[PDB]
């Protein structure tokens, strides 16, 4: 439906400004780059529900 | 002649919101609320705040 759409599109965006971040710390002294992880979400029923 | 009108309390589709305070029963069930006066209400939307 929408919700499943606008929940990849939310979580695609995360994955975009973390990239960034490291793409504009690359030239710092003590940095320690980073990642994110995705996980489905489930309610009782069989049909997923987003990211 | 109409005999009556009856509901249907099929469980809908769970939505993610993403917010803070928001609950969503997957079974049966209500949740029980109280008035300023004194009696007892039972519910099932799920949007609160302070």
């Amino acid at each position: 439906s929408f919700s499943q759409a606008v929940s990849g599109l939310n979580a695609a965006a995360t994955n975009l400004d973390v990239i960034g971040n490291n793409i504009a710390n690359s030239a710092t002294y003590g940095f320690k780059s980073g990642t994110a992880s995705f996980a489905d979400m489930f309610a009782g029923s069989k049909v997923g529900l987003g990211v | 002649k109409v005999a009556g009108i009856t509901q249907d309390f099929t469980d809908g589709t769970t939505t993610n919101t993403g917010r803070g305070l928001d609950v969503a029963i997957s079974q049966n069930g209500f949740f029980r609320l109280v008035d300023s006066n004194g009696s007892v209400f039972y519910s099932r939307n799920g949007q609160f705040k302070l």
